[PDB]
């Protein structure tokens, strides 16, 4: 139903908000220092600084797919709204009944003028003897 | 680096013909 | 109609200062000498709040256009009044050729 | 045969109102509002009946051509055939100004009132209805009322004959559109 | 190989004849003139100016003699030598 | 956030106007 | 940081007309729009669901409502890009129904001197010596304009019972309804009040009624100008009505003598 789309939104919106978090909180989690007990700590530096990599890129791609899904509700937004729509449907009929109205104007002038000169030219013709 | 939408009678005649002339080997 | 296209406009172009903000904060905080502290908590607090209010700003773009979703009739032909004028004018147009060929009447008998 | 109603109650505040009328003209045919104002008079029969012949006439002072209308409406009914509206038993004729006269033969008198004045809209069969209600003082003059609220009484009718059930399935259905911003009620007349 | 597509060809003739009765059928009466019989791939016959406002066509193929489109004879009417109208 | 409808005023109006109480 | 700068600084921008100018829908993930009059008041049983594919853009309208349809009438003496495509779909949408109707008409109602359909030709004899041919030319790519130029008025006309407000009166009591039958109630209307109100025409008789208008116009004409052509002794007069009625009119038709005119009133 319509109630399962709004909570399938609202839940990739919480996980949204949850990955950013959780990648920006791994980042400074793995960066605390720790004393060596048999270690060998020469492989420990390239392997924080390879971990590190892949997590700022976490961040990088949410905010990639922050923008995608942004776009994805903007079409389903875009279709049923009412800011202007039962407002911009009648402001078209009254412009175009101005000009509808105007043309009645100038095509009864244009009717009545000829008339005018349908009937001078009748008794123009009557003028003569005929 | 689709459908006529009767092809549902179509066929059902032509289900008429595989029954007279069935494919032959 | 064009708010709530500014407003994701708001939510997009905000985030080239969003960069600049991580940005400013990064270069600040490798510096060795740090005497504007202030300015690089402010800048990481900044970071912290602005893309909640962003995510505040998404929520009231989508509260703002929940409750209004059902379709929409595109009701009355306004092309269908629209185009009344245009056979009117064709025929305005047919009686300006029927003068044009009483004109072109009138034409031969003022040679002979 | 007689014919019987069904009533949604409801008061939603004027604020929030304008995105609702949004809806109204956004799955509807092409009406407009009309903000009609009517005056309302309540009288009653004071018969051997043991429930008064309690009725309520209006007139629309703004209208020509439109009659005073009575409507006599019956007792709340807790009937198992609508579980969600109102049921009452109705009969409605529309008369000439020959009524108010008429009316003071039986001593039908000064119950109370309450002006109404909004916006109505129809689809099919249902008639949703948003209208002011205005209170009296001085009840002689209809000049000194005032608004006996705040928030818009609404009200939701639909018209049926004798018999005719299976019909709280499409009401339903069709407030579903707006249940998010209206909750219609099947609410006492009482307390 | 001639008879065999001679065979099924008609029959595909008889299939689109057999379809174009029907898709005529359904739609374009006033109902006052109806179908009588009708086959599958095979024949038809209507009726028209019935009893209640009678005379019927019947319109059949044969099964050889591919010299021969469908046929148009006079039920109980049997009209007589038009010079044209049965010649057309 | 904002209670735009009120049951309790609701329940006052559907009652305000069954018989004579406040208006005196 | 600088490969999401660039990659955000028109989509939307037209996805804002096609709600604006057109109808539209979303259906499962397609998004759609319907192309019939039933926002404009036609009860027809058929759905012009033309689909949208984002590629800029196009619309896809489905079959049946193709190439170009029109009527044609003639009397004888013989025995941006998607706002065009969606409105030339819809101009063969209505001319389906219109013929549809104009078909049946002729045979579903008894009339006096029937006439006859053959695919898309009405042929009429309305009187002994005269005869008409309707014709839905169907290009699927001698006239008179009045009569089809007046009959898309007249169902524009006939959609607006199903689109005006006088069956959604003004009080709560009154659901629906004329006003004259409102008001037959109370104030009972005369015999001839009762029948004179309604009023259930077809379409054709009209059509023809026009016709006949038209043709015996241009038969008193014929006449006024075989007076005029024959006879010019006394002197001839025609003078017509500038403002004129679609069935009756008013003519002046005046002989007088040559020289004495004024006197002789």
């Amino acid at each position: 139903s319509k109630e399962t789309l709004l909570q399938s939104y609202n839940k990739r919106l919480k996980d949204d908000i949850k990955s950013i978090m959780d990648n920006f909180t791994e980042i400074i989690k793995t960066a605390k220092i720790e004393d060596e007990t048999q270690v060998s700590r020469a492989t420990q530096g390239e392997q924080d600084n390879y971990e590190m990599h892949v997590r700022a890129a976490n961040i990088v791609r949410a905010g990639e797919s922050l923008m995608k899904l942004v776009s994805d509700l903007k079409q389903f937004l875009i279709l049923n709204d009412f800011p202007s729509v039962n407002e911009a449907i009648d402001q078209r009929n009254q412009q175009l009944r101005t000009l509808q109205e105007e043309c009645d104007r100038k095509l009864i002038t244009l009717r009545d003028e000829i008339s005018i000169d349908l009937y001078e030219l009748e008794e123009e013709y009557y003028s003569s003897s005929s | 680096f689709s459908s006529i939408f009767q092809r549902q009678r179509v066929d059902a005649l032509l289900l008429d013909l595989r029954q007279k002339f069935p494919p032959k080997f | 109609l064009a708010n709530e296209r500014l407003r994701a406009l708001e939510d997009i172009e905000r985030e080239i200062g969003a960069i600049l903000q991580n940005a400013g904060t990064v270069i600040l905080e490798l510096s060795k000498e740090k005497t504007n502290e202030r300015l690089l908590d402010r800048q990481a607090a900044a970071f912290t709040a602005s893309v909640q209010h962003v995510e505040a700003e998404l929520s009231a773009q989508i509260r703002y256009l929940t409750q209004v979703a059902t379709g929409q009739p595109h009701e009355g032909s306004s092309y269908s009044s629209r185009k009344d004028c245009q056979m009117a004018l064709k025929r305005v147009d047919y009686a300006r050729l029927k003068l044009s060929d009483v004109a072109r009447t009138c034409e031969q008998m003022l040679e002979n | 045969i007689n014919m019987m109603e069904y009533l949604l109650q409801g008061s939603v505040l004027d604020h929030s109102l304008e995105s609702l009328i949004h809806r109204l003209r956004g799955l509807c045919d092409n009406m407009e509002p009309e903000t009609f104002l009517d005056h309302e008079m309540v009288f009653l029969l004071k018969g051997q009946q043991a429930s008064p012949f309690v009725l309520r006439a209006r007139r629309s002072m703004d209208r020509a051509g439109a009659p005073w209308h009575l409507r006599y409406l019956g007792q709340p009914e807790m009937g198992d055939k609508n579980r969600h509206a109102l049921v009452r038993n109705c009969v409605d004729i529309a008369t000439s100004e020959n009524l108010t006269d008429f009316l003071m033969e039986m001593g039908f008198r000064m119950d109370h009132e309450f002006v109404a004045k909004g916006h109505l809209f129809r689809k099919g069969i249902m008639k949703i209805m948003v209208y002011k209600i205005f209170r009296i003082l001085v009840p002689g003059n209809t000049d000194s009322t005032e608004a006996l609220s705040l928030s818009y009484l609404v009200e939701l009718s639909v018209v049926a004959p004798a018999g005719q059930d299976m019909v709280s399935d499409d009401m339903k259905n069709f407030a579903e559109q707006l249940k998010p911003l209206v909750h219609l009620e099947k609410i006492d007349p009482k307390r | 190989m001639y008879n065999c597509l001679h065979s099924f060809c008609l029959s595909l003739q008889l299939e689109v004849l057999h379809s174009q009765t029907l898709m005529l059928i359904r739609e374009r009466w006033g109902d006052l003139v109806q179908v009588e019989r009708y086959h599958a791939g095979k024949c038809l016959s209507l009726s028209v100016w019935n009893q209640q406002v009678v005379h019927k066509v019947t319109i059949k193929i044969d099964e050889n003699d591919v010299s021969k489109p469908l046929q148009i004879f006079h039920d109980p009417p049997l009209p007589a030598s038009d010079s044209k109208l049965v010649e057309r | 956030n904002k209670q735009t409808f009120n049951p309790t005023d609701t329940n006052a109006l559907v009652a305000a106007v069954a018989f004579g109480k406040g208006l005196s | 940081a600088e490969r999401l700068t660039k990659s955000v600084t028109d989509f939307n921008s037209e996805l804002l007309r096609l709600r604006q100018h057109w109808k539209l829908r979303k259906v499962g993930d397609k998004i759609l729009g319907d192309l019939s009059y039933r926002s404009a008041g036609s009860l027809f049983p058929h759905h012009g669901t033309f689909e949208v594919i984002k590629n800029p853009l196009d619309v896809q309208i489905p079959s049946d409502l193709e190439g170009s349809a029109y009527i044609k009438v003639s009397i004888q003496k013989q025995a941006p890009h998607w706002q065009t495509k969606l409105e030339a779909a819809q101009n063969v949408l209505l001319c389906k129904e219109i013929f549809a109707q104009l078909s049946r008409e002729a045979v579903q109602i008894k009339s006096q001197v029937p006439h006859i359909v053959v695919k898309n030709q009405i042929i009429s004899q309305p009187f002994p010596s005269l005869q008409l041919s309707i014709s839905l030319c169907h290009s699927s790519n001698d006239h008179l304009y009045v009569l089809e130029h007046n009959l898309h008025l007249l169902i524009r006309e006939f959609h607006k019972q199903t689109l005006s407000s006088i069956m959604m009166p003004h009080p709560a009591s009154a659901p629906f309804g004329h006003k004259r039958m409102r008001l037959s109630g109370p104030q009972a209307f005369d015999k001839n009040e009762i029948n004179s109100l309604q009023s259930s025409e077809g379409l054709l008789e009209k059509i023809i009624k026009q016709a006949k208008h038209i043709f015996l116009r241009s038969r008193a004409a014929a006449t006024i100008d075989s007076l005029a052509s024959r006879i010019e002794d006394p002197q001839i007069q025609a003078h017509w009505s500038n403002i004129n009625d679609v069935y009756e009119s008013s003519v002046k038709v005046l002989i007088t003598s040559q020289g004495y005119e004024q006197i002789c009133k």
